């Protein structure tokens, strides 16, 4: 009942009632795949499918084949993505994009295109009778479709170097037309990172991680910032926090204001603008098209939140 | 235009009539009926086959949908009636061909002619067997209405004293079978049981048919003994616009098995029969039975009008069984060893070719099979064993070399040189010797196989003992390329002359050759002509550049000052060419070429729309993010001819650069909201349009775009 | 973690060189198909398969899990790597020609 | 100034089939005399209706085409941008069959005379291969096409050499002996000087001129 | 003068032609 609700963390102790107490039919721990993969731990995931991999019907591990291969792709470790990739039936649409994905990785691109049209007629059968009732019913097919057209300028992305410039803005655009779910953006982002890392673009994450904080899981949230910066501030306390990426560093400060820490952020806010000024100063080469005038920006928000937290705590 | 035609019809009513209903169906396409009409109406009633052929040529191309249907419909019942000779069966395919165009009154033609057939099932039951298998192949979900009743006359009209009705009936029965099977099975074992226990012929087709269809294991080996790149490839920068039986099996078997060994110089149908049926059961049925259809065809072998028959179903056995014809493959080679010496034969090489799929008994095989004769299934059948057994490929390379230097000593040398430019072989003399033929040789067939050839032994392509050769080849390549009266021996040498040969067509001696190419007659030829210079030119520009500048400057004159909707249409389709082959070179070019072609679109014939929409698709790509201040006044042409269309034109075409010219600029989100029905007619198209093509590339259109959340949809409305 | 495995035999090594009796070399030619051909092999000696799509194209011929492999489209790849042999193969034409050792149910 | 006028005004009142047309084609000869070697600003403007006189023509003996085919010659090199669409309905007209000898007779005549003033060098198969398809089809064209084709081959320098072996075939079957063709075929088999084979017409032209 | 000293230069932003005299109209290879 909690999965038709899209509620899943309360889903996953529902489930681990059912068989911490005891073992059980091969359909209790496949109802936790279903919620590990939505909730967006790959590494727990990986780890139950690869153990339960061997000793499972060879029609109960065709269902268990697709989940298995999202964790696989999360985690990066495409050694063993190929083995589950191979198990998923090919007369379906996920049996297509899961494969056309794999001949990317591995530079296959006249491959890859068979895939993508062959999913393109798979996919149209379940959108023409969904499309039938209303446009929002057929919203799930068509999220579907769009990430299909992502796959073809990943090739374009690989083979032409003087596109990667435009590429990497139409990206950030058409995704400010789609819905605010974590869901269906963990999807989309995963798609767009076989070419471009995390660190090539923060002005996407950010984003992303506001969402998942804003109207999902804190710790989700939280692990998108750590990567970003490279560190974990919440190992060491005392040390002060990253200077570099001024505009990363000033969303993790929220986000301790949020949770637990209304005042280890404000000691840290204090830190944080007081060394801006040294920054912002002392700086002969001149970018004030840009450069200044964004450090500006992030001046006034900073000041802002000093007042407002400041009033809370006094 | 009506006289013409008239004398036309004539002469084909009385290889003349295939060229005439062509040149027709030619002419009726590009461009009056009344006397289209008459003169069909004086040929059906006068002469049946031109008639028939007229009708045939023009169905399909005039696009009658429910006129032409009635018209036909009357036509088709005149000549059902009557069994005319093998020139009527046109008709009867005609009227299928008429009925599978997809009109709204089809479906009750073909219950009408399913009717009429019902009652006729021998002028009348042969007749109605191959109209029930034309409309059953051209309409399969019509011959499904009534099919209960379609068995039990055929199981009556099977019983008929006659040879070549039975035939059809059986080739009727088994497309009935075939499509009940895809999408009764005890109904026609009871009937063939009953007629079992004249009838021999009969009996024996519709067993065979249900083997087949029960079976289709040796039906592949059949198919395959009548006929005779890469994944790692990076795609091109400007992509141009594109049971029961198994129960009732040992019964079956002991039956025929029975009436073959009792009715063995008693009845030729029966014969034939027997032989076609025999390899169906020793597939199905896999040692007394073995060895008893093995004697049995031994003896048909020797037989007359049946040595045929008998070598493809011992082929047949063999490849069912391994073991069963592991020491009776002696007897074949043996009874083929003196024939290929006498010398028909063309089953004789097809029974080798089936037995083959041990190694030694091909090795002295090979040269009775040299001195039978140069034929396509001999040498199909001689590359099919060197493929799949390699066992002697040295051999097989040595008899067709010296067969081959042999023939091209001194119609029948034509298929020599196709053999050797058909697969790869162990050179130089030869092309050396074939820049000979052409020269002299005055038959145009030979010379259009030997540009081919050439062409394609020209494999070995850093020592100054191969680079003159294939220089001089080539030299000879290109003369004849341009030097040649007919288009069709132009045409093929420039095709063969791929991308492949780029490092070697930039010398200046061979650029002067292609420029003459340029301006000719034919425009087949200039529209393969300016593709090949134009990715030469990147080679060399020092010789390409200065007369392209004056070709493109031609190209777009007569855009402008010819007010020819020919011409127009003719110079546009060129301008995609030369962008789609040399982008680097046209992208300085995009504002003397975008304006011209927009002013086209604005214009105060379908054939110039959609040459223009296909190269304004390849100019959208070469000028990314250039492209940016056209897209606003482009996208109300392009909607226009899908949302509202009055014409059901071509919209794949419209639909395809829509989508190519949002990925390039950046155009994604912003369109829904200017245009609040752009979102909704793509979905329609889905359910309205039924071709694969157009409903692939809908759904990229949708992709591209964005997948924007269903509450802004309600906000744009 | 990571990795499965399959076969139950550990090692082959200089028991599939020798002319052993229970199993029966065989050679497998596979066509290709629009989405692939659906097989992997994963072992670092004798290059094993390790797993067979049950409706690809190479399970309608044949080409079970527990099988082994010697050589690819006429080049011996007996002693290679397994990755090597995944090089080998996408490298080359989409027909594959493969020998399977297809060990006799011992 | 005023020709812009003139030219809009006479593309509405000439309708392809009607009393005037001789008076529209002999106001054209008087203006490019007038002009004098500036005509070409305003030749394109009146060549889409000029393009289907050649075509869509129904005068006995086609008598419009042969009065236009005479104004076409006084252009002489006034037209250089405009030869690639003006040149096919000119080849056109004396391969069709069932087009009336007097016309066939002035397209073969009016390419020879615009030779002496224009550069044919690039369009060489457009013109070549339509005329060795006439020589073996109609026997009394043999005179007169002769003289086009031969006033063609002086302008090529040695690049006619190649074609050599389709006209000789023609000419050993019809036994066709024309003076001047003789003469030039045998300066290119066996040479005569260096400075004159592949020589640019345009410049010898000048050089006779002066 | 030589393909391998050509090479040097190009990597400190230094272009050179690379065709001999003997042909006045080089191709790129
Ligand atoms: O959730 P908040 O703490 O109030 O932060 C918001 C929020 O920022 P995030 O993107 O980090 O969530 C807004 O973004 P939206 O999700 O509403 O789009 C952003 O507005 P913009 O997208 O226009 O930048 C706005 O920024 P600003 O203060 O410049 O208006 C910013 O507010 P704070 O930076 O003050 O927290």
């Amino acid at each position: 009942w909690y999965e038709k609700l899209h509620e899943w963390e309360d889903a996953l102790v529902a489930y681990d009632k059912k068989m911490d107490t005891n073992k059980d039919d091969p359909e209790l721990m496949l109802g936790r795949m279903r919620c590990l993969e939505a909730l967006g731990e790959w590494g727990q995931l990986h780890q139950q499918c690869c153990e339960k991999w061997t000793l499972v019907n060879d029609e109960t591990q065709a269902k268990m084949a697709r989940m298995a291969a999202a964790a696989a792709w999360g985690l990066g470790q495409w050694d063993s993505m190929e083995e589950y990739t191979c198990m998923i039936p090919r007369d379906t649409h996920d049996g297509a994009f899961y494969r056309a994905v794999l001949a990317l990785h591995q530079d296959l691109f006249s491959l890859a295109q068979q895939c993508i049209d062959k999913a393109r007629d798979l996919l149209d059968a379940e959108l023409t009778a969904m499309a039938g009732e209303s446009y929002s019913r057929a919203y799930g097919a068509m999220v579907s479709c769009h990430m299909l057209s992502e796959l073809e300028e990943v090739i374009q992305y690989k083979l032409v170097p003087e596109r990667r410039e435009i590429i990497r803005q139409i990206w950030w655009e058409r995704l400010q037309g789609c819905q605010r779910i974590v869901e269906d953006w963990q999807k989309i982002l995963m798609v767009r990172s076989l070419v471009v890392s995390p660190h090539e673009d923060m002005r996407t994450w950010l984003k992303y991680a506001s969402l998942c904080g804003k109207s999902g899981r804190l710790a989700l949230a939280h692990k998108t910032l750590v990567l970003l910066l490279g560190v974990d501030p919440s190992r060491q306390l005392d040390h002060p926090l990253p200077t570099v990426h001024p505009q990363v560093t000033y969303a993790y400060m929220k986000n301790m204001w949020k949770s637990a820490r209304k005042i280890d952020a404000f000691q840290h806010m204090q830190h944080f603008v007081q060394t801006m000024q040294q920054q912002a100063q002392h700086a002969i080469a001149t970018e004030d098209q840009q450069h200044k005038q964004e450090l500006h920006k992030l001046m006034a928000r900073c000041f802002l939140k000093l007042g407002e937290w400041q009033l809370n705590l006094q | 235009s009506n006289v013409s035609v008239l004398q036309q019809f004539a002469s084909g009513l009385k290889r003349a009539k295939a060229a005439k209903e062509l040149q027709h169906y030619v002419t009726m396409e590009l461009r009056s009926t009344r006397f289209y009409d008459q003169l069909n109406h004086h040929i059906f009633e006068l002469e049946r086959k031109g008639g028939i052929l007229a009708i045939a040529s023009l169905i399909g191309v005039e696009g009658g949908n429910a006129t032409r249907i009635g018209r036909f419909a009357n036509y088709l019942r005149n000549l059902l009636p009557s069994n005319d000779p093998v020139v009527m069966e046109m008709a009867s395919k005609a009227i299928g061909r008429l009925a599978m165009a997809g009109d709204t009154f089809t479906a009750e033609y073909v219950e009408f002619e399913v009717k009429r057939a019902l009652e006729w099932l021998e002028g009348r039951r042969h007749a109605a067997v191959l109209v029930l298998r034309e409309l059953a192949i051209s309409v399969p979900t019509f011959f499904f209405q009534q099919v209960q009743p379609f068995f039990d006359n055929i199981f009556v009209a099977v019983w008929d004293p006659k040879q070549a009705i039975r035939e059809g009936a059986v080739a009727a029965l088994r497309a009935c079978l075939i499509l009940t099977t895809q999408r009764w099975y005890r109904h026609t074992f009871e009937e063939a049981e009953k007629g079992f226990d004249d009838r021999i012929h009969g009996a024996l087709l519709i067993l065979n048919e249900l083997v087949r269809i029960s079976s289709m294991e040796g039906e592949r080996l059949r198919e395959e003994m009548e006929e005779i790149m890469g994944f790692g490839t990076k795609p091109r920068h400007i992509t141009p616009f594109t049971l029961v039986e198994s129960r009732c099996c040992r019964d079956l078997m002991e039956e025929k098995f029975d009436q073959v060994c009792q009715w063995v110089l008693k009845c030729s149908l029966i014969q034939m029969t027997i032989l076609n049926l025999l390899p169906r059961l020793a597939a199905f049925r896999p040692t007394q039975y073995l060895q008893d259809t093995m004697n049995h065809v031994l003896s048909c072998v020797k037989k007359e009008k049946e040595r045929t028959a008998a070598f493809q179903a011992l082929g047949l056995l063999s490849v069912a069984v391994r073991s069963e014809f592991k020491v009776y493959l002696p007897r074949v080679l043996d009874i083929i060893r003196a024939a290929l010496p006498p010398k028909v034969d063309a089953t004789v090489f097809t029974c080798i070719s089936m037995l083959a799929r041990i190694q030694q008994d091909i090795k002295e095989l090979l040269e009775p099979m040299l001195a039978v004769g140069l034929s396509p299934a001999l040498t199909a059948v001689l590359y099919d064993l060197s493929r799949q057994i390699p066992q002697l490929k040295k051999d097989i390379q040595d008899g067709l070399l010296k067969m081959l230097s042999l023939v091209l000593m001194h119609g029948s040398i034509t298929l020599a040189l196709r053999t050797l430019g058909s697969f790869e072989f162990e050179l130089t003399q030869f092309v050396r010797h074939c820049a000979d033929h052409f020269l002299n040789s005055e038959h145009k067939e030979i010379r259009m196989e030997a540009a081919r050839t050439c062409s394609r032994l020209l494999t070995p392509s850093v020592s100054q003992t191969a680079v003159q050769v294939v220089a001089d080849v080539l030299s000879k390549l290109l003369v004849v390329g341009i030097t040649d009266p007919d288009p069709d021996i132009r045409y093929c040498v420039l095709a063969s002359l791929d991308e492949r040969f780029d490092a070697h067509l930039a010398q200046a001696e061979n650029l002067q050759a292609l420029f003459v190419a340029l301006n000719d007659q034919v425009f087949e030829i200039r529209e393969l002509a300016i593709c090949t210079v134009g990715r030469l030119s990147s080679m060399n520009p020092a010789f390409v550049m200065p007369f392209l500048r004056k070709m493109l400057i031609q190209i777009l004159t007569e855009l402008e000052h010819s007010g020819i909707g020919r011409i127009k249409e003719q110079s546009a389709r060129m301008l995609g060419h030369l962008v789609s082959n040399a982008p680097r070179l046209i992208r300085p070019y995009m504002e003397p070429i975008l304006k011209a072609l927009i002013l086209k679109l604005k214009d105060p014939n379908p054939g110039v729309i959609n040459n223009v929409l296909a190269t304004i698709g390849e100019l959208a790509q070469v000028s990314g993010l250039e492209m940016r201040k056209w897209v606003d006044e482009l996208f109300i042409i392009i909607m226009d001819m899908l949302q509202d269309s009055s014409l059901l034109a071509k919209r794949q075409v419209a639909l395809w650069t829509l989508g190519q010219l949002v990925a390039s600029t950046g155009y994604v989100v912003e369109p829904y909201r200017k245009y609040p029905t752009l979102l909704e007619v793509l979905l329609n198209f889905l359910k309205t349009e039924q071709n694969q093509g157009t409903r692939r590339e809908a759904i990229r259109v949708l992709g591209l775009l964005g997948a924007l959340d269903p509450y802004k949809h309600k906000v744009n409305i | 973690c990571n990795p499965k495995s399959v076969l139950k035999r550990p090692v082959t090594s200089e028991e599939l060189l020798t002319p052993g009796a229970p199993y029966a070399r065989k050679t497998f030619t596979i066509v290709g198909d629009a989405v692939g051909w659906g097989f992997v092999v994963r072992g670092s000696k004798p290059c094993h398969i390790q797993a067979v799509d049950p409706s690809g194209p190479a399970a309608a011929a044949g080409m079970k899990v527990c099988q082994f492999v010697v050589s690819v489209n006429g080049l011996n790849v007996l002693h290679v790597d397994y990755r090597t042999v995944n090089n080998l193969i996408l490298t080359g034409p989409r027909t594959i020609v493969m020998e399977v050792m297809e060990e006799l149910e011992c | 100034p005023y020709m812009d006028e003139i030219v809009t005004l006479m593309r509405e009142f000439w309708v392809m089939n009607t009393s005037i047309q001789s008076t529209i084609i002999l106001l054209i000869e008087q203006i490019v005399v007038a002009l004098g070697g500036e005509f070409k600003l305003y030749l394109p403007q009146l060549i889409p209706h000029m393009l289907r006189v050649f075509m869509h023509d129904n005068s006995p003996g086609r008598i419009v085409s042969i009065k236009l085919l005479a104004a076409i010659q006084l252009f002489g090199a006034n037209l250089d941008d405009y030869l690639h669409l003006l040149l096919p309905p000119i080849v056109k007209l004396f391969d069709a069959p069932e087009a009336p000898l007097p016309s066939r007779k002035a397209a073969l005549e009016t390419v020879d005379r615009l030779t002496e003033s224009l550069d044919f060098t690039d369009y060489a198969s457009r013109i070549i291969h339509p005329i060795v398809r006439t020589l073996d089809q109609s026997p009394e064209l043999r005179s007169t096409a002769m003289d086009t084709l031969s006033s063609l081959v002086f302008q090529l320098g040695k690049k006619y050499q190649i074609f050599i072996p389709m006209v000789n075939k023609v000419l050993v079957r019809h036994r066709i002996n024309h003076q001047r063709y003789d003469v030039l075929i045998c300066r290119i088999v066996k040479g005569y000087t260096l400075a004159d084979e592949e020589e640019d017409p345009l410049i010898y032209q000048h050089r006779m001129l002066r | 003068k030589t393909k391998q000293g050509c090479d040097i230069l190009k990597c400190h932003n230094w272009d050179a032609v690379r065709h001999s005299r003997k042909h006045l109209w080089p191709v790129v290879p």
